[PDB]
């Protein structure tokens, strides 16, 4: 049959979810960003189209703060990116509430990595429309 | 709700370019003097201490929610160690806000709070909150005996708004600490050891800890014999 590619949560016959692969086309559209690994730490960096000269220099910052301890980048839907961060701070504050410890960088990749799964479950949701690119230094 | 562990005064008082504040090591269980490791002075950034009395468990809870607000004014904030940092007006209205709004849910933070500091124009700042909302502003502020000891000590060297620029970082030290002796004589919940800060326009936050009760005077109490007719 045909039609597998309008509702959010839906296997395609040949397993599938299409809006999720059509979320990946506004992600390859968006500027480019990276990350490194080095020997005590990460570095991000991130383009800036100048657009337009009317921009203010040095002043639409993109990449975001978690907590103290983590940098977090992405390409393609700003505000998408803005929406899972604020996520990922609310996150970041329950954890170090209960715990004390401020929250070690595997668990909060896995606190996105859970909510963003979230949003291919439902038809009632559109999947984010970023690649993030995040890290930072942790007890170990 | 009822307090537990507790802390006592809180001691205050502004001088020609900033504030001075100082409280205790001590958290005090009823009558116990239980914990000696205790420190009620809360710096926020460079130019903001809050100094608090009170329950103790409510103090930890007031700091926590002072490092997530130092850590959330960072967000997005490319500024938050210039222009946009926070300033300890800032800090006193959220804390006053808290305050009330918990009196009025009919569960405070039972405590009493100064927030002492320097704002970005210079300005001294000195503030009170305390756990049913009040808050007042003046050249002196303590909580607890020191409103009672304190405070003639204090207001004896600025007693006027004019006094304030005639006192210098030195007077005013010397007051808050002779009074921090005054109270380690008449305070029954009090301790020796106790931390102070300077919060300075030009010098800005010194943060001194682990100080004594030094000069005492008791040689007196040799010459004190019985209650009255006792002579020997
Ligand atoms: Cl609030
Ligand atoms: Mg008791
Ligand atoms: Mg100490």
């Amino acid at each position: 049959g045909t039609g597998y590619d309008l509702s959010n949560s839906v296997f395609s016959p040949d397993g599938r979810n299409f809006q999720v692969e059509y979320a990946v086309k506004a992600v390859e559209n968006g500027t480019t960003s990276i990350g490194i690994k080095c020997n005590d730490g990460v570095v991000f960096a991130v383009e800036k189209l100048i657009t337009s000269k009317l921009l203010v220099p040095q002043k639409n910052v993109k990449i975001q703060v978690v907590d103290r301890h983590i940098g977090c980048v992405y390409s393609g839907l700003i505000p998408d990116g803005r929406h899972l961060v604020n996520r990922g701070r609310e996150e970041a504050a329950s954890f170090k509430k209960l715990y004390k410890t401020p929250i070690p960088i595997p668990a909060f990749a896995d606190r996105l990595g859970q909510y963003v799964q979230a949003h291919t479950l439902y038809n009632s949701v559109r999947p984010f429309g970023v690649s993030t690119i995040f890290g930072g230094v942790d007890k170990n | 709700q009822q307090p537990i562990v507790t802390g006592t005064s809180v001691i205050s008082m502004k001088y020609d370019n900033g504030v001075i504040i100082a409280a205790d090591n001590l958290g005090s269980y009823g009558s116990l003097l239980r914990f000696n490791g205790v420190e009620r002075l809360i710096p926020v950034g460079d130019n903001t201490v809050v100094g608090i009395s009170g329950d103790i468990s409510d103090m930890q809870h007031i700091e926590r929610l002072l490092k997530d607000l130092v850590t959330e004014n960072a967000y997005d904030n490319p500024l938050a160690d210039a222009e946009e940092a926070l300033e300890p007006s800032y800090i006193f209205e959220y804390l006053a806000t808290v305050m009330y709004q918990r009196r009025s849910k009919m569960n405070p933070l039972w405590n009493a709070i100064i927030v002492a500091g320097v704002q970005s124009n210079g300005d001294q700042f000195l503030r009170y909150v305390n756990l049913l909302g009040v808050t007042y502003s003046s050249p002196t502020l303590a909580t607890g005996f020191g409103a009672h000891m304190a405070n003639p000590l204090l207001r004896k060297v600025v007693d006027r708004e004019s006094d304030i620029p005639k006192t210098t970082v030195q007077v005013a030290e010397e007051a808050i600490v002779n009074a921090m002796r005054v109270l380690y004589y008449r305070d029954a919940r009090s301790s020796r050891n106790f931390s102070l800060a300077i919060i300075d326009k030009n010098t800005g936050l010194t943060f001194k800890k682990n100080l004594q009760v030094e000069n005492m005077k008791w040689d007196f109490a040799k010459d004190i014999k019985g209650y009255g007719t006792q002579k020997i």
